[PDB]
């Protein structure tokens, strides 16, 4: 994927920097990110690739790893970020309303005021299912024993 | 206009692009290395 | 700003275009024009006999 | 230089003597100014504008 | 229009010096073609003019 | 001299870009040099190369528009030619605030688009048809004192650097039926009805 | 040996292995291939195209030629890298064994 | 949705002109069926792009909105390969006589 | 300027409106909506019993 | 020639100016006709678009 698109070539183009290379994330959950941390001390991937781990609980991610380009170092309104997240302050309105036309109660109100934009089109996107019956149970020996006339 | 809430002004950012390319790649270059004649 | 209500990305670049002459019935103008980044990956684009 | 020159009569040749020429042309294009500035046109708050 | 190219221009040196690289490669295999037939037809020994 | 007008290649190449000569023959128009041009209406929801369809391809050599020909953003919608009853009225509406071009905001930033929307087609009694004639429909609103004001969307894009146009109408109703007063009508009067009846 | 990569689309999966001699000395035949290179020359002329419009032509007019020396090449077309990391090689065949 | 240059500064105009739309093999239409066109498409071995137009203007402080599409064509007849098939081949030409 | 090449004039005004509801169904507002600068030569649209 | 022109290039700017008075008066006569079509058909109050 790395060689089929062209992503080198955008960062160098577009950051300005002769020398740029993409830095790729690995967006998993707990479980699977328990194993990719592994060994953290020197995380490449290829001759000159690198990568980070970054992880999450929300159940709407369980059992995903997705990998994502981002830029080595992070910049203001960097659009070679994969996505932003584009945020304007929040309001928290106060103010006693007669709601139902019966009751009388103050409603303080928070109101978002925000978009999510992605930029790359890239994604790698693994599901990866089957830790228990692999590391709780026999995969060769029980092989073996089922070769048993 | 009860919401008149911001439709035509918004924040813009302009993307680089910065084209460059030496005489020959290195894996060009390595191959058929240059010769000036 | 709650005023900008937010963003505009503008993307320039220089783009490979074909000389070509206008069609007389032409739909559409026959000019296999492409972003000069992808002479990168496929530089078959900037061929010219 | 070509790039001071402008629509030479008699015209202008320059040799390349440079191993590697980056161009970067983010701020060459004029209706990037304008964009960066005005995306549209300004207009005032109907409010503001009375 | 008075005033020249701003880096725009140095794009036609990119654009040849990539051009420069692509008949590289295009002559890599090309050439890889040409050998693949040599040596495939009876030609094991050097010779002028295959 | 500069203005780019649609034109109509004698040996018929192009003429699936325009109305069909039954609705709207084509006509002659001159420029300030001798030669002479062939034009006639573009059809509705048409994709061409608007620059290639020119008079400026076909006035001197049929091949010699370039790359450094382009469009000046600052055009208008001038007319829009409507099927009524069978046959074609031309609504000018060159000045209209809604005929200038627009800038595409999404897309090509030298993209122009085009967004015509309008209530105000009038059609009375004394309209007349491109050909001058003023029967069937419009001789029937003259003798029941009505006037239609028929809604139109006229939408498209135009390529400035490029050339290439793309054209598209909404489906044309009539939105009021006015008395001779400026009152509007029910459409279910025997009088009204009968005349909407023929603008199917 | 020495590792060159490109991202040219006309590579996909195809190493190819040359010869070169380990020191490059200008020009020597023992190269596996040369570039020669004389000039790339850029010329402004307000050129009359057409004969009834006027436009100012900036052209770069490259000047060089690719030429191969040594006749030696070894072409390996390798693929199949997702089919031995993304697969079981060695207990899956066991599996496959069961009756 | 862009602004109204022209007219009320509360309009929100949507213009969607896409040649891109594309519908291969396995798209499957909104009750689950594959049959009809998507069938002899898939069998064919076929893609098809679609060129439509959607435009319309919404008030934003009166709610009063307006919608309307333009004609919709075929614009282009795939293979798997990306070429473009002339539509005078009686293999894509049965597709096309179904998209009256 | 000829940087500018055209110009936007912006019209604000203040509308006089009735307190219409939003119907199910309609073709749209029926709210008879009309610039005030009429009501110095029609001020009857201010009427309100 | 090398001298260069005299002072009759400023009837080119002539020629712009009185062009830019019989403009003018096109677009008078122009936009009578306009008022000519809309005050006869029935338009009585302001509005866009008219």
């Amino acid at each position: 994927a790395h060689r089929d698109s062209n992503i080198e070539a955008a960062f160098r183009v577009i950051s300005g920097n002769q020398d740029e290379t993409p830095m790729y994330l690995f967006c998993s959950d707990k479980e699977i990110a328990n194993y990719l941390m592994t060994k953290g001390d020197d995380r490449t991937l290829g001759a000159y690739l690198k990568y980070d781990i970054v992880s999450t609980n929300n159940q709407l991610f369980d059992g995903k790893l997705v990998v994502i380009p981002t830029r080595a170092v992070q910049q203001e309104n960097d659009i070679l970020s994969w996505g932003q997240f584009f945020y304007v302050s929040t309001v928290i309105a106060d103010l006693p309303i007669t709601r139902g036309g019966h009751q009388v109660t103050r409603e303080i109100a928070a109101i978002p005021f925000n978009l999510h934009v992605n930029n790359i089109p890239f994604a790698l996107e693994f599901k990866i299912t089957g830790f228990q019956k692999v590391m709780g149970e026999t995969q060769f020996n029980g092989k073996l024993a089922d070769l048993k006339p | 206009n009860y919401n008149e809430k911001s439709q035509r002004d918004f924040r813009v950012v302009t993307i680089g692009y910065n084209l460059a390319a030496s005489r020959q790649d290195e894996f060009a270059e390595r191959i058929y290395p240059t010769t000036v004649i | 700003n709650p005023i900008e209500g937010g963003v505009v990305q503008v993307l320039p670049y220089i783009a490979v275009m074909k000389d070509v002459y206008h069609e007389v019935s032409g739909v559409k103008m026959d000019n296999e024009e492409v972003n000069m980044v992808e002479a990168y990956r496929d530089p078959s684009i900037l061929d010219d006999e | 230089s070509i790039e001071d020159q402008g629509t030479t009569i008699h015209g202008d040749v320059e040799l390349v003597v440079e191993n590697e020429t980056s161009a970067d042309v983010s701020s060459v294009l004029a209706e990037v100014d304008q964009i960066e500035n005005n995306p549209v046109e300004e207009v005032l708050d109907a409010d503001d504008a009375v | 229009t008075d005033e020249g190219p701003g880096e725009v221009v140095k794009a036609l040196t990119v654009n040849t010096n990539i051009r420069n690289s692509n008949n590289a490669v295009k002559r890599m295999l090309n050439y890889l073609a040409q050998l693949r037939e040599v040596v495939h037809n009876g030609y094991n020994r050097p010779k002028f003019g295959i | 001299s500069i203005a780019l007008i649609p034109a109509l290649d004698p040996a018929g190449s192009n003429a699936d870009f325009f109305v069909d000569p039954a609705l709207v023959p084509p006509y002659t128009i001159k420029n300030e040099q001798n030669l002479t041009i062939t034009t006639a209406p573009l059809k509705a929801n048409v994709r061409l190369d608007l620059m290639g369809n020119s008079n400026a391809n076909l006035l001197i050599q049929r091949g010699m528009l370039e790359v450094s020909d382009t469009i000046d953003p600052a055009g208008r919608l001038k007319n829009l030619f409507v099927l009524l009853g069978g046959k074609v009225v031309k609504f000018k509406v060159d000045r209209l605030p809604r005929a200038v071009f627009q800038p595409d905001l999404v897309g090509d930033t030298r993209n122009a688009v085009i967004r015509f929307d309008s209530d105000d087609l009038v059609v009375s009694g004394d309209t007349t048809f491109i050909d001058g004639s003023a029967d069937g429909v419009i001789n029937d609103l003259k003798t029941a004192k009505l006037s239609l004001r028929l809604s139109v969307g006229f939408g498209g894009t135009i390529s400035l650097s490029k050339g290439d146009s793309k054209f598209g109408a909404t489906d044309t109703y009539v939105d009021k039926v006015l008395n001779e007063d400026g009152q509007v009508m029910d459409n279910a009067d025997p009088a009204v009805k009968a005349i909407l009846d023929q603008l199917t």
